[PDB]
């Protein structure tokens, strides 16, 4: 979903997509771990998003 | 006599234990995805039966 979305749907700071940096770190761990907590319902969630 | 204790400063009053909130427990799910078929390449038909 990440990379179909092309980072738009994650956002960036001053950079097109995303630089592989301690900012897109941060985002994609913190992204994870409300992936983890969505719960049951998170796959219909991702599928919307 | 001002903070309510004793002759050698032991408080009069019992200091309440205030019970903390205490740790939660956590959960994670299933989460899935789907993709299409591959195009069907016209098979070049050969001459065996």
């Amino acid at each position: 979903v990440l990379v179909i979305s092309g980072f738009a749907v994650l956002g960036a700071k001053n950079q097109p997509a995303g630089q592989h940096n301690i900012d897109t770190l941060f985002s994609l761990y913190r992204f994870h771990q409300w992936i983890n907590g969505l719960g049951n319902p998170g796959s219909d969630t991702l599928d919307m998003l | 006599l001002r903070h309510n204790l004793s002759i050698d400063g032991q408080p009069l009053s019992l200091a309440i234990y205030a019970e903390p909130t205490d740790p939660k427990a956590l959960l994670t799910s299933m989460v899935q995805a789907s993709q299409g078929g591959s195009a069907v390449l016209p098979g070049t038909l050969s001459l065996y039966r």
